[PDB]
RNA sequence: GUAUGUCUAAAUGCUCUUAUUUACUAACAAAAU
RNA sequence: UAAGUGAUCUAGAAAG
Protein backbone atom coordinates (compact mmCIF):
# COMPACT_ATOMS: atom_id res chain seq x y z
CA UNK A 1 0.00 0.00 0.00
CA UNK A 2 0.85 3.79 -0.36
CA UNK A 3 -0.82 5.34 2.99
CA UNK A 4 -1.53 8.95 2.24
CA UNK A 5 -3.12 10.60 4.52
CA UNK A 6 -5.25 14.04 5.14
CA UNK A 7 -5.13 14.94 8.76
CA UNK A 8 -8.15 18.02 7.86
CA UNK A 9 -10.74 15.47 6.29
CA UNK A 10 -9.23 11.50 7.04
CA UNK A 11 -9.06 11.11 3.53
CA UNK A 12 -6.95 7.91 2.90
CA UNK A 13 -5.73 8.13 -0.76
CA UNK A 14 -4.66 4.04 -0.38
CA UNK A 15 -3.16 3.53 -3.36
CA UNK A 16 -2.77 -0.75 -2.87
CA UNK A 17 0.43 -1.97 -4.95
CA UNK A 18 0.10 -5.19 -6.79
CA UNK A 19 2.57 -8.08 -6.62
CA UNK A 20 2.83 -7.73 -10.56
CA UNK A 21 4.92 -4.67 -10.32
CA UNK A 22 8.22 -6.12 -8.59
CA UNK A 23 8.08 -9.38 -11.37
CA UNK A 24 11.67 -9.44 -13.02
CA UNK A 25 13.18 -6.52 -10.99
CA UNK A 26 16.73 -5.91 -8.84
CA UNK A 27 17.64 -2.75 -6.38
CA UNK A 28 14.02 -3.05 -5.41
CA UNK A 29 13.63 -0.68 -2.64
CA UNK A 30 14.97 2.21 -4.39
CA UNK A 31 12.94 0.95 -6.96
CA UNK A 32 9.30 1.44 -4.76
CA UNK A 33 10.52 4.49 -3.56
CA UNK A 34 10.35 6.09 -7.32
CA UNK A 35 7.14 4.06 -7.58
CA UNK A 36 5.19 6.02 -4.33
CA UNK A 37 6.74 9.14 -5.48
CA UNK A 38 5.10 8.67 -8.83
CA UNK A 39 1.88 8.03 -6.80
CA UNK A 40 2.16 10.63 -5.04
CA UNK A 41 2.35 12.96 -8.10
CA UNK A 42 -0.45 11.35 -9.72
CA UNK A 43 -2.83 11.67 -6.88
CA UNK A 44 -1.51 16.01 -6.34
CA UNK A 45 -2.62 15.15 -10.23
CA UNK A 46 -6.02 14.22 -9.98
CA UNK A 47 -6.35 16.72 -6.93
CA UNK A 48 -7.83 20.14 -7.90
CA UNK A 49 -6.45 23.64 -7.30
CA UNK A 50 -8.61 24.31 -4.28
CA UNK A 51 -8.22 20.57 -3.01
CA UNK A 52 -4.03 20.19 -3.38
CA UNK A 53 -2.21 20.68 -0.41
CA UNK A 54 0.56 22.86 0.72
CA UNK A 55 2.91 20.74 2.91
CA UNK A 56 3.02 16.94 1.48
CA UNK A 57 4.43 15.43 4.31
CA UNK A 58 6.41 12.34 4.43
CA UNK A 59 7.16 10.03 7.46
CA UNK A 60 10.79 8.39 7.12
CA UNK A 61 13.78 10.58 5.84
CA UNK A 62 14.74 9.23 2.24
CA UNK A 63 11.32 9.45 0.57
CA UNK A 64 12.21 12.98 0.27
CA UNK A 65 13.93 13.54 -3.03
CA UNK A 66 12.40 11.04 -5.58
CA UNK A 67 9.06 13.19 -4.42
CA UNK A 68 10.62 16.53 -4.86
CA UNK A 69 12.10 15.63 -8.81
CA UNK A 70 8.41 13.87 -9.21
CA UNK A 71 6.99 17.44 -7.71
CA UNK A 72 8.99 20.19 -9.96
CA UNK A 73 5.54 20.37 -12.08
CA UNK A 74 4.00 21.38 -8.36
CA UNK A 75 6.28 24.14 -7.25
CA UNK A 76 3.96 25.37 -4.79
CA UNK A 77 3.41 22.35 -3.12
CA UNK A 78 6.27 21.57 -0.53
CA UNK A 79 7.89 18.68 0.80
CA UNK A 80 8.59 18.71 4.24
CA UNK A 81 10.76 15.52 6.66
CA UNK A 82 9.78 15.07 9.82
CA UNK A 83 11.56 13.96 13.41
CA UNK A 84 8.23 12.13 14.22
CA UNK A 85 8.70 8.06 13.59
CA UNK A 86 4.87 8.22 12.64
CA UNK A 87 2.89 5.09 13.23
CA UNK A 88 1.41 4.83 9.52
CA UNK A 89 3.10 1.90 9.17
CA UNK A 90 0.78 0.71 11.14
CA UNK A 91 -1.71 0.70 8.35
CA UNK A 92 -2.32 -3.12 7.77
CA UNK A 93 -2.73 -3.38 11.62
CA UNK A 94 -6.12 -2.34 10.94
CA UNK A 95 -8.61 -5.17 9.20
CA UNK A 96 -10.66 -3.78 6.88
CA UNK A 97 -7.72 -1.41 5.13
CA UNK A 98 -5.50 -5.38 5.02
CA UNK A 99 -8.71 -7.20 3.85
CA UNK A 100 -8.75 -4.87 0.73
CA UNK A 101 -5.02 -5.08 0.55
CA UNK A 102 -5.45 -8.63 0.21
CA UNK A 103 -7.97 -8.58 -2.45
CA UNK A 104 -6.56 -6.38 -5.29
CA UNK A 105 -6.00 -7.90 -8.50
CA UNK A 106 -4.37 -4.66 -9.79
CA UNK A 107 -3.07 -1.20 -9.31
CA UNK A 108 -6.06 0.37 -7.18
CA UNK B 1 11.22 -1.26 -39.11
CA UNK B 2 11.67 0.24 -35.26
CA UNK B 3 12.59 3.25 -33.48
CA UNK B 4 15.87 4.24 -31.92
CA UNK B 5 15.23 6.06 -28.82
CA UNK B 6 18.23 8.59 -27.79
CA UNK B 7 18.64 10.17 -25.01
CA UNK B 8 21.40 12.77 -25.03
CA UNK B 9 22.89 12.34 -21.30
CA UNK B 10 24.74 15.54 -20.97
CA UNK B 11 22.28 18.11 -22.54
CA UNK B 12 19.29 15.84 -21.30
CA UNK B 13 17.68 16.43 -24.63
CA UNK B 14 15.70 13.41 -26.19
CA UNK B 15 14.46 12.36 -29.39
CA UNK B 16 13.57 9.36 -31.18
CA UNK B 17 13.15 8.63 -34.53
CA UNK B 18 12.29 5.78 -36.83
CA UNK B 19 8.77 3.98 -37.79
CA UNK B 20 5.19 4.68 -35.87
CA UNK B 21 1.60 3.45 -36.02
CA UNK B 22 -1.54 5.52 -35.37
CA UNK B 23 -1.81 6.57 -31.64
CA UNK B 24 1.65 5.14 -30.50
CA UNK B 25 4.20 8.26 -31.05
CA UNK B 26 2.39 10.73 -28.36
CA UNK B 27 2.04 7.69 -25.95
CA UNK B 28 5.67 7.13 -26.54
CA UNK B 29 6.42 11.20 -26.20
CA UNK B 30 4.83 11.02 -22.99
CA UNK B 31 6.88 8.14 -21.80
CA UNK B 32 10.05 9.73 -22.52
CA UNK B 33 8.95 13.00 -20.82
CA UNK B 34 8.46 10.89 -18.22
CA UNK B 35 11.57 8.91 -17.99
CA UNK B 36 13.57 12.17 -18.19
CA UNK B 37 11.34 13.80 -15.43
CA UNK B 38 11.86 11.05 -13.48
CA UNK B 39 14.15 7.59 -13.82
CA UNK B 40 16.20 6.47 -10.89
CA UNK B 41 19.60 6.01 -13.05
CA UNK B 42 19.18 9.22 -15.01
CA UNK B 43 18.23 11.50 -11.17
CA UNK B 44 21.72 9.29 -9.84
CA UNK B 45 23.68 10.60 -12.97
CA UNK B 46 22.21 14.18 -12.17
CA UNK B 47 22.96 13.74 -9.12
CA UNK B 48 26.76 13.02 -9.45
CA UNK B 49 27.19 15.62 -12.54
CA UNK B 50 25.77 18.17 -9.46
CA UNK B 51 28.37 17.10 -7.09
CA UNK B 52 31.36 17.04 -9.43
CA UNK B 53 30.25 20.74 -10.25
CA UNK B 54 29.25 21.58 -6.32
CA UNK C 1 51.32 1.59 -20.61
CA UNK C 2 51.71 4.55 -19.38
CA UNK C 3 50.33 6.27 -15.39
CA UNK C 4 47.67 8.47 -17.77
CA UNK C 5 46.28 5.02 -19.40
CA UNK C 6 42.65 6.00 -20.33
CA UNK C 7 40.98 2.25 -21.15
CA UNK C 8 41.90 -0.76 -19.34
CA UNK C 9 41.87 -3.73 -22.14
CA UNK C 10 38.93 -6.15 -21.20
CA UNK C 11 38.37 -9.33 -22.01
CA UNK C 12 35.77 -10.02 -25.43
CA UNK C 13 33.40 -11.41 -22.54
CA UNK C 14 33.54 -9.40 -19.45
CA UNK C 15 29.58 -9.07 -17.91
CA UNK C 16 30.67 -6.30 -15.48
CA UNK C 17 28.31 -6.81 -12.91
CA UNK C 18 28.68 -10.48 -13.35
CA UNK C 19 32.37 -9.58 -12.71
CA UNK C 20 31.97 -7.34 -9.52
CA UNK C 21 29.58 -10.22 -7.96
CA UNK C 22 32.36 -13.12 -8.78
CA UNK C 23 34.81 -10.88 -7.06
CA UNK C 24 33.17 -10.14 -4.00
CA UNK C 25 32.54 -14.36 -3.83
CA UNK C 26 36.35 -14.43 -3.94
CA UNK C 27 37.00 -11.30 -1.92
CA UNK C 28 36.03 -13.42 1.74
CA UNK C 29 38.29 -15.84 0.47
CA UNK C 30 41.29 -13.13 -0.07
CA UNK C 31 43.77 -12.69 2.12
CA UNK C 32 44.13 -8.78 1.31
CA UNK C 33 40.83 -6.91 1.77
CA UNK C 34 40.19 -8.98 4.22
CA UNK C 35 42.09 -7.82 6.38
CA UNK C 36 42.53 -4.81 9.05
CA UNK C 37 45.69 -2.13 9.18
CA UNK C 38 45.80 -1.13 6.13
CA UNK C 39 49.16 0.65 5.23
CA UNK C 40 49.81 4.38 4.63
CA UNK C 41 52.23 6.75 4.48
CA UNK C 42 52.52 9.97 7.20
CA UNK C 43 54.23 12.08 9.05
CA UNK C 44 54.28 12.46 12.77
CA UNK C 45 52.27 15.78 13.91
CA UNK C 46 52.88 14.77 17.39
CA UNK C 47 56.92 15.02 18.04
CA UNK C 48 57.51 12.42 20.42
CA UNK C 49 59.46 9.73 22.49
CA UNK C 50 59.59 6.37 21.63
CA UNK C 51 58.51 5.00 25.12
CA UNK C 52 60.79 1.59 25.58
CA UNK C 53 63.96 3.34 23.87
CA UNK C 54 63.36 6.34 24.31
CA UNK C 55 63.98 7.98 20.32
CA UNK C 56 63.16 11.22 20.21
CA UNK C 57 61.15 11.32 16.45
CA UNK C 58 60.44 14.72 16.16
CA UNK C 59 57.68 16.54 14.25
CA UNK C 60 57.03 15.70 10.16
CA UNK C 61 59.19 12.77 10.69
CA UNK C 62 58.13 10.19 7.87
CA UNK C 63 56.54 7.18 8.31
CA UNK C 64 54.98 3.86 6.55
CA UNK C 65 51.99 3.29 9.28
CA UNK C 66 48.95 1.35 9.15
CA UNK C 67 45.48 2.69 9.80
CA UNK C 68 42.98 0.91 11.27
CA UNK C 69 39.42 2.03 11.79
CA UNK C 70 38.10 2.72 15.65
CA UNK C 71 34.67 1.12 15.39
CA UNK C 72 33.91 3.54 18.49
CA UNK C 73 33.57 6.43 16.26
CA UNK C 74 33.59 10.06 18.03
CA UNK C 75 29.51 11.57 18.14
CA UNK C 76 27.81 10.05 15.48
CA UNK C 77 29.03 9.82 11.58
CA UNK C 78 32.38 10.97 11.95
CA UNK C 79 34.74 8.28 12.42
CA UNK C 80 38.72 8.03 14.15
CA UNK C 81 41.47 5.65 13.29
CA UNK C 82 44.77 3.73 14.69
CA UNK C 83 47.37 5.15 13.55
CA UNK C 84 50.60 2.51 13.91
CA UNK C 85 54.49 3.59 13.85
CA UNK C 86 57.32 2.06 14.49
CA UNK C 87 60.25 3.90 16.25
CA UNK C 88 63.57 3.84 14.18
CA UNK C 89 65.91 2.44 16.47
CA UNK C 90 63.89 -0.64 18.17
CA UNK C 91 60.74 -1.97 16.78
CA UNK C 92 58.38 -0.89 19.14
CA UNK C 93 54.87 -0.19 17.77
CA UNK C 94 54.01 3.65 18.68
CA UNK C 95 50.60 4.58 17.76
CA UNK C 96 48.02 7.24 17.75
CA UNK C 97 43.92 8.37 17.15
CA UNK C 98 42.35 11.29 15.85
CA UNK C 99 39.96 12.62 18.15
CA UNK C 100 38.59 15.44 16.30
CA UNK C 101 37.01 17.15 18.96
CA UNK C 102 40.21 19.21 19.81
CA UNK C 103 40.97 19.42 16.37
CA UNK C 104 43.76 17.45 17.11
CA UNK C 105 45.38 13.79 17.84
CA UNK C 106 45.97 11.60 21.43
CA UNK C 107 48.11 8.64 22.27
CA UNK C 108 47.83 5.55 22.34
CA UNK C 109 50.13 3.36 24.33
CA UNK C 110 53.02 3.92 22.00
CA UNK C 111 55.05 7.44 23.17
CA UNK C 112 54.32 10.08 25.37
CA UNK C 113 54.04 13.98 23.39
CA UNK C 114 56.72 16.63 24.46
CA UNK D 1 46.51 71.25 -22.00
CA UNK D 2 44.45 74.54 -20.79
CA UNK D 3 45.72 78.22 -20.13
CA UNK D 4 44.38 78.60 -17.06
CA UNK D 5 43.86 82.90 -17.35
CA UNK D 6 41.96 82.31 -21.40
CA UNK D 7 40.34 78.47 -20.47
CA UNK D 8 42.37 77.72 -24.36
CA UNK D 9 43.22 74.80 -24.97
CA UNK D 10 46.19 76.14 -25.84
CA UNK D 11 48.81 73.23 -26.25
CA UNK D 12 48.98 69.24 -26.28
CA UNK D 13 50.37 66.67 -24.45
CA UNK D 14 50.73 63.02 -26.20
CA UNK D 15 51.28 60.34 -23.77
CA UNK D 16 52.87 57.08 -24.19
CA UNK D 17 54.24 54.28 -21.34
CA UNK D 18 57.96 54.79 -21.02
CA UNK D 19 59.49 51.37 -21.87
CA UNK D 20 60.59 51.00 -18.26
CA UNK D 21 57.32 50.50 -17.31
CA UNK D 22 56.34 48.66 -19.96
CA UNK D 23 59.58 46.05 -19.33
CA UNK D 24 58.27 46.00 -15.80
CA UNK D 25 54.66 44.90 -16.36
CA UNK D 26 55.95 42.51 -19.13
CA UNK D 27 57.99 41.03 -16.26
CA UNK D 28 55.10 40.79 -13.52
CA UNK D 29 53.25 39.02 -16.03
CA UNK D 30 56.37 36.57 -16.49
CA UNK D 31 56.34 36.01 -12.75
CA UNK D 32 52.18 35.70 -12.84
CA UNK D 33 53.00 32.95 -15.29
CA UNK D 34 56.32 31.04 -13.84
CA UNK D 35 55.83 29.64 -10.55
CA UNK D 36 52.03 28.51 -11.35
CA UNK D 37 52.22 24.85 -12.56
CA UNK D 38 49.55 23.93 -10.19
CA UNK D 39 47.66 27.26 -9.60
CA UNK D 40 43.91 26.41 -9.59
CA UNK D 41 43.10 28.66 -12.92
CA UNK D 42 40.96 30.96 -11.88
CA UNK D 43 44.34 32.60 -8.83
CA UNK D 44 46.11 32.34 -12.18
CA UNK D 45 43.28 34.60 -13.84
CA UNK D 46 42.72 36.57 -11.15
CA UNK D 47 46.45 37.75 -10.84
CA UNK D 48 46.30 38.23 -14.34
CA UNK D 49 43.44 40.23 -13.72
CA UNK D 50 45.35 42.25 -11.09
CA UNK D 51 48.29 42.73 -12.75
CA UNK D 52 46.32 44.13 -15.72
CA UNK D 53 44.19 46.36 -13.87
CA UNK D 54 46.98 47.99 -11.99
CA UNK E 1 57.13 20.40 -0.41
CA UNK E 2 56.68 20.17 3.52
CA UNK E 3 54.26 18.54 5.68
CA UNK E 4 52.40 15.61 4.19
CA UNK E 5 49.45 14.72 6.18
CA UNK E 6 47.58 17.57 5.16
CA UNK E 7 47.13 15.60 2.34
CA UNK E 8 45.44 13.04 3.69
CA UNK E 9 41.78 12.18 4.77
CA UNK E 10 41.97 11.32 8.06
CA UNK E 11 44.07 13.68 9.14
CA UNK E 12 42.24 15.92 11.69
CA UNK E 13 43.99 19.25 11.20
CA UNK E 14 42.38 18.95 7.28
CA UNK E 15 40.28 21.26 6.73
CA UNK E 16 37.11 19.23 5.36
CA UNK E 17 37.39 16.96 7.84
CA UNK E 18 36.88 20.02 10.37
CA UNK E 19 34.63 21.37 8.69
CA UNK E 20 32.33 17.58 8.46
CA UNK E 21 33.19 17.47 12.36
CA UNK E 22 31.33 20.75 12.68
CA UNK E 23 28.53 19.87 10.70
CA UNK E 24 27.80 16.68 12.83
CA UNK E 25 28.12 19.12 15.68
CA UNK E 26 25.79 21.91 15.10
CA UNK E 27 22.77 19.49 13.64
CA UNK E 28 23.34 17.61 16.84
CA UNK E 29 23.36 20.12 18.58
CA UNK E 30 20.80 21.41 17.53
CA UNK E 31 19.07 18.41 18.14
CA UNK E 32 20.28 18.77 21.62
CA UNK E 33 18.66 22.30 22.36
CA UNK E 34 15.46 21.05 20.77
CA UNK E 35 15.67 18.54 22.98
CA UNK E 36 17.09 20.45 26.08
CA UNK E 37 14.42 23.07 26.00
CA UNK E 38 11.93 20.48 26.01
CA UNK E 39 13.34 18.54 29.04
CA UNK E 40 13.58 21.95 30.88
CA UNK E 41 9.64 22.30 30.18
CA UNK E 42 8.77 19.30 31.44
CA UNK E 43 11.09 19.71 34.61
CA UNK E 44 8.99 23.40 35.12
CA UNK E 45 5.30 21.48 34.30
CA UNK E 46 6.65 19.13 37.19
CA UNK F 1 34.30 68.52 -38.28
CA UNK F 2 30.64 69.81 -38.45
CA UNK F 3 29.74 73.11 -40.38
CA UNK F 4 28.61 75.46 -37.36
CA UNK F 5 24.59 75.32 -38.50
CA UNK F 6 22.38 75.81 -35.04
CA UNK F 7 18.23 76.01 -34.37
CA UNK F 8 17.82 77.61 -30.98
CA UNK F 9 12.58 83.05 -23.96
CA UNK F 10 10.23 79.38 -23.98
CA UNK F 11 13.55 77.05 -24.37
CA UNK F 12 15.11 77.34 -21.78
CA UNK F 13 16.10 74.72 -18.42
CA UNK F 14 18.52 71.44 -19.81
CA UNK F 15 18.44 73.13 -23.04
CA UNK F 16 20.03 75.99 -22.03
CA UNK F 17 22.22 74.18 -20.14
CA UNK F 18 23.40 72.06 -22.73
CA UNK F 19 24.01 74.95 -25.18
CA UNK F 20 26.08 76.67 -22.24
CA UNK F 21 28.41 73.61 -21.98
CA UNK F 22 28.40 73.61 -25.51
CA UNK F 23 29.36 77.12 -25.72
CA UNK F 24 31.81 76.29 -23.31
CA UNK F 25 33.58 73.17 -24.94
CA UNK F 26 33.90 75.25 -28.30
CA UNK F 27 36.04 78.39 -26.13
CA UNK F 28 38.38 75.35 -24.87
CA UNK F 29 38.90 74.16 -28.25
CA UNK F 30 39.20 77.51 -30.06
CA UNK F 31 39.78 80.55 -28.03
CA UNK F 32 37.36 83.56 -27.57
CA UNK F 33 38.05 86.06 -29.76
CA UNK F 34 38.10 83.19 -32.71
CA UNK F 35 35.74 81.21 -31.73
CA UNK F 36 33.46 84.63 -31.90
CA UNK F 37 34.81 85.50 -35.48
CA UNK F 38 33.80 81.50 -36.27
CA UNK F 39 30.53 82.18 -34.90
CA UNK F 40 29.84 85.39 -37.25
CA UNK F 41 31.40 84.24 -40.31
CA UNK F 42 28.30 81.12 -40.55
CA UNK F 43 24.67 83.01 -40.84
CA UNK F 44 24.01 82.46 -36.99
CA UNK F 45 20.52 83.44 -36.28
CA UNK F 46 19.62 81.29 -33.50
CA UNK F 47 22.80 81.23 -31.09
CA UNK F 48 23.41 85.31 -31.72
CA UNK F 49 20.30 86.83 -33.17
CA UNK F 50 21.59 90.22 -34.67
CA UNK F 51 17.82 92.18 -34.60
CA UNK F 52 16.85 93.44 -31.84
CA UNK F 53 13.50 92.78 -32.38
CA UNK F 54 12.25 94.42 -28.94
CA UNK F 55 14.35 93.38 -26.18
CA UNK F 56 14.49 89.76 -27.06
CA UNK F 57 18.02 89.91 -27.39
CA UNK F 58 17.82 90.75 -23.93
CA UNK F 59 17.33 87.62 -21.97
CA UNK F 60 20.58 86.11 -24.92
CA UNK F 61 22.60 88.62 -23.44
CA UNK F 62 22.27 87.53 -20.03
CA UNK F 63 22.52 83.77 -20.95
CA UNK F 64 25.80 84.51 -22.06
CA UNK F 65 26.58 86.73 -19.31
CA UNK F 66 25.91 83.90 -16.52
CA UNK F 67 28.86 81.72 -18.77
CA UNK F 68 31.60 84.01 -19.14
CA UNK F 69 31.47 85.56 -22.75
CA UNK F 70 32.01 88.63 -25.16
CA UNK F 71 30.23 90.77 -27.87
CA UNK F 72 26.81 90.53 -25.96
CA UNK F 73 27.46 93.87 -24.53
CA UNK F 74 28.53 95.10 -28.46
CA UNK F 75 25.49 93.82 -30.36
CA UNK F 76 23.09 95.46 -27.00
CA UNK F 77 24.72 98.81 -27.32
CA UNK F 78 24.54 98.59 -31.34
CA UNK F 79 20.53 98.76 -31.29
CA UNK F 80 19.65 100.49 -28.05
CA UNK G 1 10.83 1.05 -18.23
CA UNK G 2 9.68 1.23 -21.96
CA UNK G 3 9.44 -2.38 -21.36
CA UNK G 4 6.79 -1.49 -18.56
CA UNK G 5 5.08 1.08 -20.42
CA UNK G 6 4.50 -1.06 -23.17
CA UNK G 7 2.89 -3.60 -20.98
CA UNK G 8 0.74 -0.87 -19.44
CA UNK G 9 -0.44 -0.34 -22.80
CA UNK G 10 -0.88 -3.78 -24.94
CA UNK G 11 -3.95 -4.22 -26.30
CA UNK G 12 -4.67 -0.17 -26.83
CA UNK G 13 -1.76 -0.65 -29.87
CA UNK G 14 -2.33 -4.04 -30.62
CA UNK G 15 0.44 -5.39 -29.14
CA UNK G 16 1.10 -9.05 -29.02
CA UNK G 17 4.38 -9.64 -26.87
CA UNK G 18 6.96 -7.54 -25.99
CA UNK G 19 10.74 -9.37 -25.79
CA UNK G 20 13.23 -7.50 -23.87
CA UNK G 21 16.03 -9.21 -25.85
CA UNK G 22 19.27 -10.55 -24.23
CA UNK G 23 21.86 -8.10 -25.62
CA UNK G 24 25.56 -8.63 -24.71
CA UNK G 25 26.41 -6.32 -21.59
CA UNK G 26 28.50 -3.75 -23.19
CA UNK G 27 25.87 -2.98 -25.85
CA UNK G 28 24.93 0.44 -24.32
CA UNK G 29 27.90 1.43 -24.70
CA UNK G 30 29.18 0.01 -28.51
CA UNK G 31 28.58 3.55 -30.19
CA UNK G 32 29.90 1.62 -33.20
CA UNK G 33 27.51 -1.35 -33.45
CA UNK G 34 23.82 -1.41 -31.97
CA UNK G 35 20.61 -4.05 -31.42
CA UNK G 36 17.21 -4.27 -30.86
CA UNK G 37 16.51 -3.67 -27.33
CA UNK G 38 13.28 -4.07 -27.17
CA UNK G 39 11.59 -6.48 -29.54
CA UNK G 40 8.32 -6.24 -30.19
CA UNK G 41 5.66 -8.57 -31.39
CA UNK G 42 2.05 -7.61 -33.28
CA UNK G 43 -1.37 -9.47 -33.06
CA UNK G 44 -2.48 -7.65 -36.45
CA UNK G 45 -0.15 -6.22 -39.13
CA UNK G 46 0.62 -2.60 -38.32
CA UNK G 47 0.73 -0.19 -41.26
CA UNK G 48 3.67 1.98 -40.09
CA UNK G 49 4.96 5.30 -41.22
CA UNK G 50 8.13 6.21 -42.82
CA UNK G 51 11.54 7.10 -41.12
CA UNK G 52 9.86 10.10 -38.93
CA UNK G 53 10.77 12.12 -35.82
C1' G H 1 55.37 10.94 -10.30
C1' U H 2 51.80 6.34 -6.83
C1' A H 3 59.01 4.38 -4.11
C1' U H 4 61.31 0.25 -2.52
C1' G H 5 63.80 -4.12 -0.73
C1' U H 6 64.67 -9.22 1.58
C1' C H 7 61.49 -13.81 2.25
C1' U H 8 59.64 -18.95 -1.67
C1' A H 9 62.80 -27.00 -1.18
C1' A H 10 60.21 -29.72 -6.34
C1' A H 11 31.11 -25.51 1.40
C1' U H 12 27.16 -24.39 -2.24
C1' G H 13 24.06 -21.08 -4.43
C1' C H 14 20.86 -16.97 -2.45
C1' U H 15 19.87 -12.20 -2.29
C1' C H 16 19.77 -7.47 -0.16
C1' U H 17 22.27 -2.19 0.65
C1' U H 18 23.58 2.91 -2.02
C1' A H 19 21.87 11.03 -3.49
C1' U H 20 29.47 8.44 -0.31
C1' U H 21 35.39 7.06 0.45
C1' U H 22 38.13 2.80 6.79
C1' A H 23 39.74 5.14 -0.02
C1' C H 24 45.01 5.51 -1.50
C1' U H 25 49.28 8.47 -3.74
C1' A H 26 52.23 12.65 -2.92
C1' A H 27 57.48 12.46 -6.38
C1' C H 28 54.48 18.18 -8.40
C1' A H 29 53.44 23.75 -7.20
C1' A H 30 52.76 27.51 -3.84
C1' A H 31 49.86 34.72 -4.16
C1' A H 32 46.74 38.79 -3.18
C1' U H 33 42.99 43.71 -3.20
C1' U I 1 31.97 64.50 -59.63
C1' A I 2 35.38 60.16 -55.91
C1' A I 3 33.96 56.25 -49.49
C1' G I 4 33.15 50.74 -47.85
C1' U I 5 38.16 44.91 -52.10
C1' G I 6 41.29 41.75 -50.20
C1' A I 7 46.28 39.91 -45.62
C1' U I 8 43.37 35.25 -40.36
C1' C I 9 49.58 32.33 -35.78
C1' U I 10 47.98 28.28 -33.53
C1' A I 11 46.49 22.76 -33.00
C1' G I 12 49.41 16.83 -28.72
C1' A I 13 51.99 12.38 -26.11
C1' A I 14 55.58 10.21 -22.89
C1' A I 15 58.52 10.53 -19.08
C1' G I 16 60.00 13.70 -15.16
MG1 LIG J 1 64.15 13.02 -11.04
Amino acid sequence: CIFTLNPKTGHLFLKIIHTSVWAGQKRLSQLAKWKTAEEVSALVRSLPKEEQPKQIIVTRKAMLDPLEVHMLDFPNIAIRPTELRLPFSAAMSIDKLSDVVMKATEPQ
Amino acid sequence: TGVMIGIDLAYNMYDAYGNWFNGLKPLIQNSMRTIMKANPALYVLRERIRKGLQ
Amino acid sequence: SERKAINKYYPPDYNPLEAEKLSRKMAKKLKTMNKSHASIRLMTPFSMRCLECNEYIPKSRKFNGKKELLKEKYLDSIKIYRLTISCPRCANSIAFRTDPGNSDYVMEVGGVRN
Amino acid sequence: LVDERTKQRTAKAYLKVSEEEIKKFDSRIRGILMASGSTTFTKVAAKWNTSLIS
Amino acid sequence: SGDLNLLKSWNPKLMKNRKKVWETEQDLITEQQKLNTRLKEIEKER
Amino acid sequence: EFLPMDCLEESCPQGRIFIKFLFQELVNELGLDELQLRLNSSKLDGMFPLEGDAEHIRYSINFFTAIGLGLLTEDMRSRL
Amino acid sequence: DICQILDGELDVLQIESVTKETVHPRKSYKMNSSAADITMESVHEWEVSKPSL
